[PDB]
């Protein structure tokens, strides 16, 4: 069972600049090596088989080198077309595997998220669960701390995160927090706070609310 | 048919360990039987092999005096003393059978049919 | 007479395995004790027989099929495999009795920059039948429209190269290999 | 050119049993190499299984004995029949044409596989007011899209009229094993009175069709 290390776990460019993939084996395959591309909700499409020849109608700037061990795929003159999940895939011995992948994301300028938080519906309160939202809408880069805090107390362990994929269009990215409590514990607290760091951000960001207001 | 192996783990500078591989499914009478180590991050390298004839090869310049392969072919095992064990001994173990001419041993471990999938030897210091 | 063992084995040059060589041994004596007991054969499997007991017994005629394959496709050389080897090149029987003998051949098949001269039977719509040998070398129609001679879209040829290089690893280096299938005209000393 | 569409994936328990089937055209089954490959949700590429040009037939070890590969080329067919199926199958199943038994040089779509214990539930879709205080000129609204399984449901605003802003955000499977999701879409506030927003959230594996106003508070 080759194991396919893959470098970096992502790579972060913009349009024009130059890609440089890395896949590692864990044993000798020859030129055994394929290439693939996957967008997101798409499937994966061969790129380079033989490690370094192109399948039909593949762009001239996609290109496979190395061997033996070591193995690059380099996309010269990025597009934004080019912007996706890379995997490798040795069939030097069976069973074949594939890397755990690349991603190539488009580099932007810095974006501070805008912030909003979101109350639990009346109608949801009367199933007996509350869940409070807290939206940071179009940032970058993707990392971003987001920290729960009732009644001034780090809330730990309840809640859970979403994020888009890379907006086509603009390039950023939009997260969602939610804390989710019993209504029992929902109504043992006043303030429910969403605390924000991100680079584009001078000082944190809170958005908060008053339950029952 | 199966390669087990046992017998090895934690150990001091200076320790010794006895390595077993078990092998079923099938005899181990005109089988040779190797034992190889994969050191951290690189590929495996051969210690030291048993042929069918019972003869021994050792590979290792470091470990002919140190480790002595033996087999059991009654109760189906194969075995490796290792004596003087030392932090450059520490890797994962494999072994492997291969159904060759009587004296015939191999350092390379791709040229074994069966395979074993390891135990860990850890030396301090 | 003796068998003309040092032929076969020490053959200057080997066969490919979709169009292996194929001897009749008949009437000498033939020595296999020379070649189970020695450091040679990294695969020296027999089956039906005993390594031990070759010399003392006595067949119809025996044949020495040989060819060259990749190590880990040894494996295949055996009844009741399945593969690219098993089922496009060299196929032995579920019921066989012989013995199978393979050595690491790097020093005789290798060559710098890829040795393209050994081929194996990549495309076939049957797996062979035990024995046979499939010599054509008509492009090979995966799809429905006729290739009429020429490569291209679902038109492939059906065979392909090793390309045994000194440097990969021995899982990918070559293999000799040599198949003995067992009035009567053959028999030991 | 080629084609291949995968169908059958679908919501079943550990233990039951799933055919999978890939249409396909532009070649010829029969005399073709082809594979089944598996993608684990956020993870890689498993290869799962392969029938060669010639009737051979191979498995990852992973589903060696429950898994069978075959083939029609009257229907031009492939098929994945799985059997005592375990929580790690769970995956979109890829089928590939396959070069050799080499590489995968055409690919189908993907057909989902979700092997649980948990049961079919539609969503509950609840509200995302905006706020008196937004900020910008301009105010986000959503929906809350909880405690539904399996994958997948789709949102739409407006019945499809209103896509600028719209983040509806990857599904999070919780603690419970139900999925939870939220839409959203930023608009001007100057909207808030004048003009109607309302999620239209669907859910086929339960039949689940919900279209909720979302309005100030
Ligand atoms: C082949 O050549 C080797 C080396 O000279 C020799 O020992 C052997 O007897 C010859 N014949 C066979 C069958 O190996």
């Amino acid at each position: 069972e080759i194991v396919l290390t893959q470098s970096p776990g992502t790579l972060s460019l913009s349009p024009g600049e130059r890609a440089t993939l890395s896949c590692r084996a864990s044993q000798s395959v020859s030129s055994y090596l394929a290439w693939y591309q996957q967008k997101p909700g798409q499937a994966p499409r061969l790129l380079i088989y033989g490690a370094s020849s192109r399948a039909t109608g593949i762009p001239d700037r996609f290109s496979g080198s190395g061997s033996g061990t070591d193995f690059t795929l380099t996309i010269s003159r990025l597009e934004p077309e080019d912007f996706a999940v890379y995997y490798c895939q040795q069939y030097g011995s069976s069973p074949r595997t594939f890397g755990q992948g690349t991603k190539l994301e488009i580099k932007r300028t810095v974006a501070a998220p805008s912030v909003f938080i979101f109350p639990p519906s009346d109608e949801q309160l009367k199933s007996g669960t509350a869940s409070v939202v807290c939206l940071l809408n179009n940032f970058y880069p993707r990392e971003a701390k987001v920290q729960w805090k009732v009644d001034n107390a780090l809330q730990s362990g309840n809640s859970q995160e979403s994020v888009t994929e890379q907006d086509s269009k603009d390039s950023t990215y939009s997260l969602s927090s939610t804390l989710t409590l019993s209504k029992a514990d929902y109504e043992k607290h006043k303030v429910y706070a969403c605390e924000v760091t991100h680079q584009g951000l001078s000082s944190p960001v809170t958005k908060s609310f008053n339950r029952g207001e | 048919v199966q390669l087990v192996e046992s017998g090895g783990g934690l150990v001091q500078p200076g320790g010794s360990l006895r390595l077993s591989c078990a092998a079923s499914g099938f005899t181990l009478d005109y089988y040779a039987i190797g034992w190889f180590r994969q050191a951290p991050g690189k590929e495996r390298e051969g210690v030291s092999c048993i042929s069918s004839s019972g003869d021994s090869t050792h590979y290792v310049d470091s470990v002919k005096g140190r480790f002595t392969i033996s087999r059991d072919n009654a109760k189906n095992t194969v075995y490796l003393q290792m004596n003087s064990l030392k932090p450059e001994d520490t890797a994962v173990y494999y072994c492997a059978a291969q159904s060759g001419s009587y004296y015939w041993c191999g350092s390379d471990w791709h040229e074994y049919d069966y395979r074993g999938q390891g135990t860990q030897v850890t030396v301090s210091s | 007479n003796l068998c003309p063992f040092g032929e076969v084995f020490n053959a200057t040059r080997f066969a490919s395995v979709y169009a292996w060589n194929r001897k009749r041994i008949s009437n000498c004596v033939a020595d296999y004790s020379v070649l189970y007991n020695s450091a040679s054969f990294s695969t020296f499997k027999c089956y039906g027989v005993s390594p031990t007991k070759l010399n003392d017994l006595c067949f119809t005629n025996v044949y020495a099929d040989s060819f060259v394959i990749r190590g880990d496709e040894v494996r295949q050389i055996a009844p009741g495999q399945t593969g690219k080897i098993a089922d496009y090149n060299y196929k032995l029987p579920d019921d066989f009795t012989g013995c199978v003998i393979a050595w690491n051949s790097n020093n005789l098949d290798s060559k710098v920059g890829g040795n393209y001269n050994y081929l194996y039977r990549l495309f076939r719509k049957s797996n062979l039948k035990p024995f046979e040998r499939d010599i054509s070398t008509e492009i090979y129609q995966a799809g429905s429209t006729p290739c009429n001679g020429v490569e291209g879209f679902n038109c492939y040829f059906p065979l392909q190269s090793y390309g045994f290089q000194p440097t990969n690893g021995v899982g990918y280096q070559p293999y000799r290999v040599v198949v003995l299938s067992f009035p009567a005209t053959v028999c030991g000393p | 050119q080629v084609q291949l569409v995968e169908s059958g994936g679908g919501l079943i328990q550990p233990g039951g049993s799933l055919r999978l089937s890939c249409a396909a055209s532009g070649f010829t089954v029969s005399s073709n190499y082809m594979s089944w490959v598996r993608q684990a949700p956020g993870k890689g590429l498993e290869w799962v299984s392969v029938i060669y040009s010639g009737g051979s037939t191979f498995y990852a070890d992973s589903v060696k004995g429950r898994f069978t590969i075959s083939r029609d080329n009257s229907k031009s067919t492939l098929y994945l029949q799985m059997n005592s199926l375990r929580v790690e199958d769970t995956a979109v199943y890829y089928c590939a044409r396959d070069f050799g038994d080499f590489y995968f040089d055409y690919w189908g779509q993907g057909t989902l596989v979700t092997v649980s214990s948990a049961s079919t539930k539609g969503p509950s879709v609840f509200p995302l007011a905006p706020s008196s205080k937004t900020s910008g000129g301009t105010a986000a609204l959503g929906c809350l899209v909880k405690d539904y399984f399996p994958e997948p449901v789709t949102v739409s605003w407006n019945s499809g009229a209103l896509t600028s802003g719209v983040h509806t955000f990857p599904a999070v499977l919780q603690s419970s094993g139900l999925y939870s999701l939220s839409s959203v879409v930023t608009v001007p506030s100057s909207s808030l009175g004048t003009q109607t927003y309302i999620c239209n959230v669907n859910h086929k594996p339960s039949n689940t069709k919900v279209d909720k106003k979302v309005e100030p508070k």
